[PDB]
């Protein structure tokens, strides 16, 4: 039962770090088997906020959007509230209604796809499943989550003799060099749940398909959805009967999913691993919310928000803050940007690049550092999961008890690796517990109206801030209108909080503090590293834009 | 019993991944078929196991296979300072496609960034981004849009595994799919043809399902085939109320914008 743990002391850098998106070079430094010190090295600089400059303020979402297209539509979302927000337009509720459920839909696909083929290679033993007896498989999954077919012995064994003709072909294709192959003491898994999972990882490739198609009902596609305007949304088709009936029942059965295989598989994970819920804490956490009743500001969207925004400092669970959206800035000190642009609140933005050389400690990032009132912040499931539990938020207490129960573990643990991995499943499992209510507004809305886009007139000079709360947490763009053009264009984005630099002050982010202690079993395999990593859901694009 | 699907080596560069998530939306065939049956992936940092030295080592071991690999760039090459602002394993993004490059069997560029230079090629280009031909002076198989459609990627591959090099237009791109422009195939070409136009997306014609051209819509200029095979099996732009931004013309980020305009 002690968590392996080699001797080793000396320095670990993992370029690239794989199964997330973009480009991440994570640099450690180990002693006596655990981690000393970290650097989360961001490898990839775009600049869109640079080629926005001058541009047409109609045309940010559809840059914007382009900072990711794993999280494809949230920047759009935020590129249009900020919008919204300059030209001083309240979008029609109808409006409000479709690009919430986009977000829904959203949020389904990504935490899917993130669990299963992002995450779970780094728990589960893919050649082990090899192993497995899949009976005593078929019966493990029977006593641990619903009955259904594919988790029959027959189905199990298919998956089986799949991954034996693969594995035995030769070319192991993404699993050559896995850190599992031949052996490896930080899984830990008996073989039936390998063979569980790996079964499940195939299914998700198919069931993202039905999400992403989901979501594509109403953003006309994915990725990259094409369906916000400025004062609102275009796709009258969207609010129709026949549309939302297959909206309805293609998210039907990707929550089918959810509940039959991702929370049961999490759960049996977490059970096995249940050290990694005192591995990789943070202390701080922000939301602005996501899934508001009242988007009419973005004041409105903070305080109606019914994922509920928030700021927690301390670990301290009783007291929520209010967000002062005055006191978010960003540092560059430790970042590949000119000196003296510390300290800027985003519409103060300043985006000027410049390069050092690799692994020079005193600039190592391409991402911002972006602070709050001094302090670093995590964003993303975790940190709403915190704060809804803390406010009572009755699906969210629900949803965290019966896993806190699952598990036998207080709300404590969650501040840990194993904890932000389950607040991911929590809160697509409350997603889905809301999409047949959120579903069934729409349609009752789209029936009795039509309004979907808001009248509106371009300022010649103004200011505005669009927030949401994507997949990975806390986003806001912060426009500056002057002559009808965009003057300054900032993104402040999950992956910024969450992995970028040290701030002015030398200290350091959430995963940079995340990766300190981490147990190393072999340091030339260091599955732990990616454990933790993988667990923040990075997207360096995102994260830098 | 020796047994080789051909490899498949996959780059990203400067990218959003959103081409690798459009390429996994693929239902003919599915992707586990895909990579299970018909081709070898060896080296995709977005879904593949290894990381860091093991997954720089996977690459090599691709890119020396004695059976040869076919290229799959996705992203644009940042070329300033020396590449350095784009960069996988403490080497340029540059450096590792033209190596990559020069002893590819073929080379499919996934989206308009690695055809094209895409959106951080966008005036004034920061990064100096450039498309994989233009870096390179490579001849490329061009699968723009952004993303493009499954459809058009996976085609291609399957195309370029089983029959050869499909015939190309003179932007690099497949005339299978990209022979046509959206327009010619726009279910609301008949109201563009009787000249009747939303003016607004508040308006009653836009309601209606009137021609998106006034709003801005660059269907009339833009070689894809959105509206006739759809995303997702379900929509495409216009169907969704919104013109059309010309993703997969290149350089579209400057030559299509004012989006909302007729520039
Ligand atoms: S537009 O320029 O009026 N237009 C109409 C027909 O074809 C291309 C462009
Ligand atoms: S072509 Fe578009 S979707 Fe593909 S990598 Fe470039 S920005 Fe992303
Ligand atoms: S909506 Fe766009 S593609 Fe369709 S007919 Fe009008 S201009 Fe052509
Ligand atoms: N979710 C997400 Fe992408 C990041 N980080 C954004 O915004
Ligand atoms: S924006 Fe792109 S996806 Fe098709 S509809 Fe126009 S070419
Ligand atoms: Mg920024
Ligand atoms: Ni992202
Ligand atoms: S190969």
């Amino acid at each position: 039962k002690p968590t392996p743990q080699s001797t080793f002391t000396g320095p670990i850098v993992v370029d690239p770090i794989t199964r997330i998106e973009g480009h991440l070079r994570i640099m450690v430094e180990v002693e006596n088997g655990k981690v000393k010190d970290a650097w989360s090295s961001s490898q990839l600089f775009r600049g869109l906020e640079i080629i926005l400059k001058g541009r047409d303020p109609r045309d940010a979402q559809h840059f914007t959007q382009r900072a990711c297209g794993v999280c494809t539509y949230v920047h759009a979302l935020a590129s249009s509230r900020c919008v919204d927000d300059a030209v001083k337009v309240s979008i029609p509720a109808n409006a409000r209604m479709m690009r919430n459920l986009v977000m829904a839909s959203q949020y389904l696909h990504d935490h899917l796809v993130h669990f299963y083929h992002a995450h779970a290679l780094d728990w589960v033993d893919v050649t082990a499943a090899l192993k497995a007896d899949p009976n005593k498989a078929a019966k493990l999954a029977a006593s641990i989550a619903p009955a259904r077919p594919g988790n029959s012995a027959k189905a199990l064994k298919a998956v089986q003799d799949k991954l034996k003709a693969f594995v035995e072909s030769g070319q192991l294709g993404i699993f050559t060099n896995a850190y599992f192959l031949g052996g490896h003491k930080a899984y830990y898994l008996p073989p039936e749940v390998d063979l569980i999972a790996t079964a499940h990882y195939l299914e998700a490739l198919h069931m993202q398909v039905k999400a992403a198609s989901a979501m594509a009902i109403l953003g006309g596609k994915n990725p990259h959805t094409q369906f916000t305007v400025v004062g609102g949304c275009s796709n009258y088709q969207g609010l129709t009967k026949d549309p939302l009936a297959n909206y309805l029942a293609l998210s039907k059965e990707v929550c089918q999913f959810v509940n039959e295989c991702y929370i049961p598989d999490l759960l049996a994970v977490a059970g096995f691993y249940k050290d990694w819920g005192g591995i990789g804490g943070t202390s701080n956490y922000l939301a602005f919310g996501e899934f508001a009743t009242d988007d009419s500001s973005p004041e409105k969207h903070l305080a109606t928000s019914q994922f509920p925004s928030g700021v927690i400092t301390g670990r301290d669970l009783g007291k929520v803050d209010n967000v002062d959206l005055g006191a978010i800035y960003e540092d560059v000190k430790y970042s590949w940007y000119a000196p003296g642009g510390d300290g800027k609140h985003p519409y103060d933005g300043v985006t000027d690049p410049k390069y050092t050389k690799l692994d020079d400690k005193d600039h190592y990032s391409w991402m911002k550092a972006p602070r709050y009132k001094g302090k670093a912040m995590e964003v993303g499931p975790l940190a709403r999961t915190f704060i809804a539990y803390a406010k009572g938020q009755p699906d969210f207490k629900k949803v965290v008890d019966m896993v806190l129960g699952k598990l036998s573990v207080p709300a404590t643990a969650l501040h840990s690796t194993l904890g932000r991995t389950a607040a991911r499943g929590i809160e697509t499992a409350i997603v889905c517990a809301n999409m047949e209510k959120w579903i069934k507004e729409m349609a009752d809305s789209g029936a009795k109206d039509n309004t979907l886009c808001a009248k509106w007139e371009m300022p010649e000079e103004s200011k505005g801030v669009g927030l949401a709360d994507a997949p990975r947490g806390a986003l806001s763009h912060w426009i500056r209108i002057k002559g009808k053009k965009i003057d300054n264009f900032q993104l402040v984005v999950p992956s910024t909080w969450n992995l970028g630099p040290r701030g002015a002050q030398g200290d350091k982010s959430p995963v940079e503090e995340a990766l300190i202690g981490t147990p190393i079993a072999d340091p030339k395999r260091p599955v732990e590293i990616l454990r933790t990593v993988h667990a923040f859901d990075p997207c360096i694009a995102c994260g830098v834009h | 019993t020796a047994k080789h699907r051909p490899s498949v080596v996959w780059l990203h560069n400067a990218e959003c991944t959103g081409c690798t998530e459009a390429a996994i939306r693929t239902i003919k065939p599915y992707i586990d078929a895909l990579i299970l049956d018909t081709i070898s992936l060896d080296y995709q940092e977005t879904i593949m196991a290894a990381a860091g030295e093991a997954a720089e080592a996977a690459l090599h071991q691709a890119l020396e296979g004695k059976d040869g690999y076919y290229l799959v760039v996705e992203g644009g090459l940042p070329t300033i300072d020396g590449g350095q602002w784009g960069m996988v394993a403490g080497h340029p993004m540059i450096e590792t496609t033209k190596k990559a490059a020069a002893k590819a069997k073929g080379i499919i560029c996934i989206g308009t960034c690695s055809a094209y230079g895409g959106v951080q090629k966008a005036k004034p280009n920061p990064s100096q981004a450039k498309g994989v031909s233009e870096a390179l002076g490579v001849k490329t198989i061009n699968i723009p849009g952004c993303p493009p459609n499954p459809i058009n990627f996976v085609g291609a591959v399957v195309h370029v595994l089983t029959k050869g090099i499909p015939d190309l237009d003179e932007n690099g791109r497949p005339k299978l799919f990209y022979g046509e422009l959206v327009h010619d195939n726009c279910p609301r070409l008949p109201h563009f043809e009787a000249s009747e136009f939303a003016p607004s997306f508040d308006s009653e014609e836009a309601k209606k399902g009137f021609c998106l051209y006034e709003l801005g819509c660059k269907g009339p200029v833009t070689y894809n085939n959105c509206p006739k095979v759809l995303f997702n099996q379900v929509n495409w732009p216009v169907q969704a109320g919104h013109p059309c931004l010309g993703c997969s013309e290149p350089d579209f980020w400057d030559t299509m914008t004012p989006f909302y305009e007729q520039g």
